[PDB]
């Protein structure tokens, strides 16, 4: 029974008395619910050093992880380019989550294209299926380029992308000419980064592999960048922006910012901007190539380095205020230009909201998780603040950055009780936040539900969640902040203090119990 | 730097200023002499401000509405003129208290008369009454009314004081008219007394012919302790494990049955004599009730003034004094053990108020910091005869420091910390100085006693050695 | 007690046991406290219907307010110019309580002078305070202009600041070319805002009105901007960055955005930007000036149409989405420069961004309060959410205001429950929220006890605040916000939809109580 002046959606409407009564019979009658006590105490067992312990013990049961499959980056890296439609050689089921992934993240149409193999193709083959999706997409969803990925299913069953590219070019399925690169994304390996680094070396092998002859390295005045798997718009805004007021010549060699952000003007545009495949084929005659994540971007360097013979600078992510310094720095030793006194003046900027804020993020424990370079980044940042991890989780990190990571902690001393995990899940950061209590979690939207469970536990033991990173789904429009530069830093101090002001709020809004700490002034 | 080269540094500092200025400003710089008994000899205090030098004083008004009559929670404090006197002091001032805001407490509420044109042409005795009424109406669990005056209302010639007796001759309520415009001191110290006299003649005698109360010899009352950030709470519990009962708090967390209470105890505990003094005198030249100042800043100060204020008492009041030091002996020691060694050495220049630039010395004395300087805004030349015996040799004074003048001393002195108002903390701050604002613990505190000084500890060492201040030089500069 | 290890602040050390005893002994020995049960008892009628009738009809006394007085706006016009030192002509305690409030505002340094005035002063005038203010304001800090303003006690003494300052350059104390303008601000006529409008109209009419013959209207082909009161520095640089992707060649007159945003550097500068001298000279050669508050810059307009005699065109602030286009049409009318791709495609980014979280902000019921132009743009853009702002207040408003701001709500269905309520505090809303309870409050940080106000009578009385306004205490750097244009209403979109959405979360956390509605999209 719902007013008509006042309509309940499914909450609270839920809540009223014949609702609970039909709830509580339905529970009592059929379900053979455990007793509430036994519930408790399972649950509290769960909330012990002892589950930790059990947790950490976990060999082949993996729950709740914080990561994807590599081809939800190589479809993210081929969105970067001009006129690009990224085609996935595999089940069509596959497209359609990284379809609704990434829709549900940006909010945003995102285009995706599969071949739609089957159970006729397990034990034929995905030739005659590759040689129809790349005609009926060139018919029918023109584009000037074809990125092509693998699902799970065709690397099992070893398809041959190359030779069934060659052929479908031979046997008049497409123009000779037409560009069609491709890359092997099994989602058993890695993650999706590395998924974004292999699409973005092959399709740099594809477009420079065979004209190295003419190239010469200095002979364009510019400076490739290759961004990484990047979800932030505000990051690839305010890159060129940081390169244009150095006046540096640059090649953003993969900008999806334009596509991901199409205004609503009454037309519907499936492409927008991206680097153009001149730029690519320019870009062996930069001056040089400086990539902004350079942890999942092994593959690439070493393309670079090997065919390209520039010189890659060992440049951290341009996150925080040291490293957004260094880079600069590079850069303009580089390309020459001088370091203008606007960035100067928006370093000042930052470092004077650092003077003001330090007072209320000095001695906070923050257990944060994420993909490698983003994790390293915002931990270099937080040890700048005075703040102090105490859970640095990557479950796709490797044993190198393990090792980076804790030579970055050793070298401040508020590392001193930071604990960095490779390859485990948001069940083991739930049993640490648990029995390692620190006061804010920072992380995508999944960690919502460990601040859930650690509010049943009771609200002293509460850890407010930080919504920085991939995915939010909860959170509108978070997709367009920023996060490197001096920009990306001071938006992040400014969550960071404002969540810290807002809990503090929050347990002093006790009126004649804790309202005495209900300082208009913070 | 030795007497030569501060006095050098003072000459050079005054150079800028206008004749005029340069000679009233030369009298209220010094460098300290601690053989000196008579400040008068060296600097001269209380005196008015030069005019467009950017002083950091501030009005009665500040000194009586936001300072005294402010912390009082069970009143309502009317802010009788404009708008903008009384909305700019609101909550802005940390004296905690416990209450249900609204209800029976009214500490962190702005109440005001909202004077408009028409009530500076034709007076606001109407309005005044008219408003009491409606607080009458509106919140009937106020325990009293305190109309503080603003700067018109002298002006225009309002007589405020007979609509108070005449309003409280009819609601048999408590109200006292404060005449504390701003333009009537040279500073806050004159709002302390008249808020001082105000209480006084106002709230003070009530019972004076009631013996309901049942006194101890025990009884004693914290007198200027406003309860910043909890002080006051910090100091009460100290009391309260020797065996004394504290009977009134002034004025943080303070109720008027308190003040009314008072006059019925055996010591007065005065913690601000700047702002307390000229009650405490009157109440021992009335009542016969002595008063002694303490101070709680630092473990040392706070076990000289717990043996102090037990040898104002009896032998178990003496033992249990005994049994709270060493049982918090080791609390503090271990807060000294950790954060001494970080804070060795530093060198450390304070300009607060009228109380705190000599009190907290002993503070940084405890962990190995010295004060090359220290000064005030509206004390007399009292507490600055108390001042120089606590500051070392050769250690620059001040007096009401304009920005110039500070700026410069500290661009040459270099102090390691600062402690200072909020009007200096972003300037000071820009120069990759570290910055702590005494005046309300930058948002923390306590302050006071054993459990304070960890407080007071740990905040000192996340302000000086936080890894902020390595990084204002550019790289690449 | 304190561990060394884990030190406690004023919260929650005094909610140990023994603190916990001491403040009970305390209140039941000698606060005399009214009983428990007396106090819920009023606090529950404060919360009655019946309340709310007695409260609204009060005549004398005013509880909260939402306003200042004229000279903190005087003082922030002042501060707009370049070299220019604030001065204000009263009691020096105004000042000191005018750095205190914009020091905790913009958490930057604020530099002000005054004339000390005392009781000698209050009976002989303050002609000597004066003349020795300026002298000493000119030797020690070197401003190139010293702006007069006034206190409550100079205007109800009646100095007469143009005799004083006369009198000044005559007898020697400064130079007679040193620019001194000055205005008369009493703080018992209107609010904070009319001060501003007061100095920069005093401003400019000491720099423009002595030299009107030689000024030919369209000379320098610029567009002279009033901003008006502005607390908000991405206010600043987003007026300017518009009108710099737009081409027009424009003048911020009284821009203070540089002096209140400073790098730290190691260095302290009392003075940066501002607008010149030569600018407010050349102001009337403009080809027409624009108002960006029109609702506090009335004087200002009438000096500018009867002796600039620019003709004002009569816009909106531009806050929403309808107003931000009147005002670039109109600039481009004015201009002749047409509205370039930059900005029709942010207008489309807006759009898609509206159109995404409509469904979250539709219905919604807010209340909110603050400066005229500001609540009527606000009020402006929730109409065009489709939002219901059901209470509507400004303390420093008019009738004619409020006649506008309902012929605004008229124009749409929504505006159908709104009140619009002038010369009424902020109790006067804590009651309204009570009885007829909003789902939001968008306001400054006066508004927080309001909420604390009503969690004391139940979770589901509790009315969340939405920092928007002046001044915003309880948290850091909201100060660099933006409000104007299309990224204004971009960032309120999405601290509007945000906070429905925490709150949203807030309220269905609890585990297998309302924990079924826990999406993880949202
Ligand atoms: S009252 Fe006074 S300026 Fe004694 S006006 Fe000021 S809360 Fe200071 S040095 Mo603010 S004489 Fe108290 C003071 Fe000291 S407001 Fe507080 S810190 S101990
Ligand atoms: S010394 Fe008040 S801030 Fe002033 S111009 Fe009047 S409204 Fe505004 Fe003290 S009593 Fe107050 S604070 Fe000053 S006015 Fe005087
Ligand atoms: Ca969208
Ligand atoms: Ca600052």
């Amino acid at each position: 029974s719902q007013q008509v002046d006042k309509i309940k959606a499914s909450y609270p409407l839920f809540l009223d008395q014949d609702y609970k009564d039909m709830l509580a019979k339905k529970r009592d009658g059929f379900e053979e619910k455990y007793p509430q006590d036994k519930i408790d105490e399972v649950f509290q067992w769960t909330t012990t050093k002892e589950y930790q312990e059990l947790n950490f013990q976990r060999e082949a049961l993996t729950v709740n992880p914080a990561k994807a499959c590599q081809p939800l980056g190589a479809v993210l890296c081929a969105l970067g380019f001009e006129k690009t439609m990224p085609y996935v050689h595999g089940s069509q089921g596959c497209v359609a989550y990284f379809r609704s992934y990434f829709n549900r993240h940006f909010r945003e149409p995102v285009s995706c294209v599969s071949d739609s193999m089957t159970e006729d193709a397990a034990v034929f083959g995905g030739q005659q299926n590759m040689k129809d999706g790349l005609q009926n997409c060139k018919a029918t969803y023109k584009p000037d380029m074809i990125a092509v990925s693998t699902t799970c299913m065709a690397e099992v069953i070893g398809d041959d992308l190359n030779a069934f590219i060659n052929n479908s070019k031979k046997e008049g399925f497409i123009p000779d000419e037409f560009p069609v690169p491709f890359a092997h994304t099994p989602s058993f390996v890695g993650s999706h980064v590395t998924g974004w680094d292999n699409m973005f070396e092959g399709i740099a092998r594809y477009f420079t592999l065979k004209s190295m002859d003419d190239k010469v390295v200095g002979s364009n005045k510019k400076i490739n960048i290759v961004p990484g798997f990047e979800t932030y718009l505000g990051n690839f805004r305010v890159i060129k922006r940081m390169l244009s007021e150095m006046g540096v010549g640059y090649s953003l060699l993969s900008d999806p910012e334009e596509v991901l952000d199409t205004p609503a003007d009454g037309q519907f545009r499936m492409y927008a901007g991206g680097t153009t495949q001149e730029e690519m084929k320019d870009a062996p005659n930069a001056l040089n190539t400086v990539l902004l994540q350079p942890w999942h971007l092994e593959k690439t360097k070493k393309f670079v380095e090997g065919t390209w013979k520039h010189e890659v600078p060992k440049l951290n992510i341009p996150m925080g205020l040291d490293w957004t310094d260094e880079f600069l720095m590079k850069v303009s030793e580089i390309s020459g230009q001088p370091i203008p006194a606007s960035l100067t003046k928006e370093r000042g900027r930052l470092v004077d909201m650092m003077t003001d804020s330090h007072t209320w993020l000095h001695g906070k424990r923050f257990a944060l998780w994420g993909d490698p370079d983003f994790v390293m980044g915002l931990v270099k940042f937080l040890l700048e603040l005075g703040c102090e991890p105490v859970h640095i989780l990557c479950h796709n990190g490797n044993k190198r950055w393990k090792k980076a990571v804790d030579a970055i902690l050793a070298a401040s001393p508020y590392g001193k009780n930071a604990t960095v995990y490779i390859g485990k899940d948001l069940w083991h950061l739930r049993s640490l936040v648990f029995t390692d209590k620190p006061d804010f979690m920072i992380g995508n939207s999944y960690g919502k539900f460990i601040q859930r469970d650690t509010l049943h536990k009771g609200k002293e033991f509460e850890v407010p969640l930080i919504r920085i990173g991939f995915p939010i789904f909860d959170r509108h429009h978070l997709h367009r902040s920023t996060t490197l530069g001096y920009e990306g830093a001071m938006q992040i101090l400014t969550t960071l203090v404002n969540s810290i002001l807002e809990r503090l709020d929050e347990e002093t809004r006790g009126m004649q119990a804790t309202d005495y700490n209900h300082d208009l002034v913070r | 730097m030795s007497r030569e080269e501060v006095e050098s540094l003072i000459q050079e500092v005054l150079e800028v200023y206008p004749e005029k200025a340069r000679k009233d400003r030369n009298k209220h710089l010094a460098v300290n002499d601690p053989a000196v008994t008579q400040s008068k000899k060296c600097i001269i205090s209380n005196k008015k401000s030069q005019p467009g030098l950017m002083t950091i004083r501030g009005c009665a008004y500040a000194g009586s509405k936001g300072v005294v009559w402010g912390p009082i929670k069970d009143m309502i404090h009317i802010s009788h003129g404009p708008v903008g006197c009384g909305q700019y002091s609101r909550a802005g001032r940390r004296n905690y208290y416990i209450g249900t805001t609204g209800v029976n407490a009214f500490v962190t509420m702005n109440f005001t008369s909202d004077f408009q044109e028409k009530d500076i042409v034709f007076g606001g005795d109407k309005k005044l009454a008219k408003l009491i009424d409606e607080v009458e109406t509106l919140f009937p669990l106020n325990k009293g009314i305190s109309v503080q005056s603003e700067c018109p209302i002298g002006l225009i010639g309002d007589d405020i004081e007979s609509v108070s007796k005449v309003k409280g001759a009819e609601l048999s309520k408590t109200i006292v008219p404060v005449r504390c415009e701003g333009f009537r001191g040279v500073s806050q110290s004159l709002g302390h007394h008249i808020a001082n006299d105000a209480v006084r003649d106002w709230v003070l005698g009530k019972r004076d012919e009631d013996t309901t109360f049942a006194s101890t010899p025990y009884d004693v009352a914290i007198i200027g302790d406003y309860n910043i950030g909890g002080d006051a709470w910090s100091s009460r519990i100290l009391l309260e494990e020797m065996g004394l009962r504290c009977v009134a708090q002034w004025s943080g967390d303070g109720s008027i049955s308190e003040i009314e209470l008072t006059p019925k105890v055996k010591l007065n505990l005065v913690h601000c004599y700047r702002s307390m003094n000229y009650i405490s005198r009157h109440m021992e030249e009335k009542y016969g009730i002595p008063w002694m100042e303490y101070n709680f800043f630092g473990p040392t100060k706070t076990i000289e003034s717990l043996r102090a204020i037990a040898a104002k008492f009896d032998e178990s009041i003496q033992k249990k004094c005994e049994e709270v030091i060493a049982k918090y002996k080791p609390e503090w020691e271990a807060v000294v053990a950790k954060y001494r060694p970080r804070l060795e050495g530093k060198r450390v220049m304070l300009y607060i108020g009228g109380l705190r630039p000599r009190h907290v010395i002993g503070a940084y004395e405890d962990l190995g910091m010295e004060v090359v300087g220290t000064g005030y805004e509206f004390a007399h030349n009292d507490d600055y005869d108390r001042t120089m015996k606590e500051m070392g040799d050769s250690t620059l004074l001040y007096d009401d420091v304009t920005g110039y003048e500070f700026e410069e001393f500290v661009k040459r002195i270099k102090p390691d910390l600062i402690g200072s108002g909020i009007k200096e903390k972003f300037i000071f701050q820009k120069m990759g100085i570290p910055f702590r604002e005494m005046h309300s613990w930058d948002y923390s505190g306590p302050y006071h006693g054993f459990d304070g000084f960890a407080i007071f500890a740990r905040d000192m060492d996340m302000t000086l050695n936080n890894p902020c201040w390595k990084k204002l030089q550019a790289p690449w500069e």
